[PDB]
């Protein structure tokens, strides 16, 4: 959820 | 010098491997995940991210732009970038004791040895290294940072950037 | 990008027009009086200076500087000098308005307007702009700044490099 | 005292 | 944890  | 043009395609979540960074009202490439999209086109730590999907970047948050590419339409997100403008590059040679000048830790240059080569050459502190004899250490630990170095001819080039 | 060496003579009152500041680590031109030993053999804002006879500058302070050329022995002063390591080049194309499309304040860019060529050609805020058009700027006021856009034609390149 | 360029 | 280079 911290990568996009 | 110019800018450049990738195409990515979104995996299920509509991720493509990135995580980005605002610096001076521009976007840079903070994080780039093993394997993804976005390493493949050959992102990387320190790049800027000037549009996405045509759409100027300038002065976003870096939540801004997470959300611009969590909410873009499509399979595909299209990126206009600038490779790595803050790099430059420093060639030093190791001395007798094999060290070429200067303290180093978590990825940064921390001190420089007076009257070594990283001296001589003109070596700053607080910049990250990026590359060594071509060895890119972004995301390495220190230790394997080490042993690229350790290993290393005389020569040793390394690509810096200011650690902004 | 290799270095190149300059020998300043001083003038009547020992000085030879040159104003430095440290950055991590290393020693940079802030200011360059014009006709002066240090406009004589082209030295620039920004320009890093790893030498001056003999011992290299790496982690002197600003003070320690200024007080090794008040102090410099003869009337020569040789130096080794990186031209402006931080140096870009950004060209943007001017609007109906004839704007390029950023505010600027104390010879530094502020803030980047949207819908701009600025914008679009990712302009950087907390930078200095050196020259426009191939004119030094550095020193100038604001208001001369302004004079000068308005006659530089259409095509607008600066070098800039970041405050620091 | 902000110019617009 | 620091390294001399």
């Amino acid at each position: 959820e911290f990568y996009f | 010098m110019d800018p450049r043009e990738v195409i990515l395609c979104k995996d299920q979540d509509g991720k493509i491997g990135l995580r980005l960074k605002s610096i001076d009202n521009g976007i840079f490439v903070q994080l780039v995940q093993a394997n993804s999209p976005a390493s493949l086109v050959g992102l990387r730590f320190g790049d800027q991210v000037l549009q996405i999907n045509g759409e100027n970047c300038a002065g976003w948050s870096s939540d801004k732009a997470h959300k611009v590419l969590k909410q873009a339409f499509g399979e595909k997100i299209t990126m206009t970038i600038r490779d790595r403008p803050f790099e430059r590059t420093i060639t030093m040679h190791k001395d007798s004791t094999g060290h070429v000048g200067f303290i180093f830790k978590n990825g940064k240059i921390t001190s420089i040895v007076k009257d070594s080569s990283a001296a001589r050459n003109g070596l700053l502190t607080e910049h990250n290294i990026c590359e060594i004899n071509g060895q890119n250490v972004i995301g390495l630990k220190d230790s394997q940072i080490a042993d690229i170095l350790s290993t290393s001819g005389t020569v040793v080039t390394i690509t810096i950037m200011p650690a902004f």
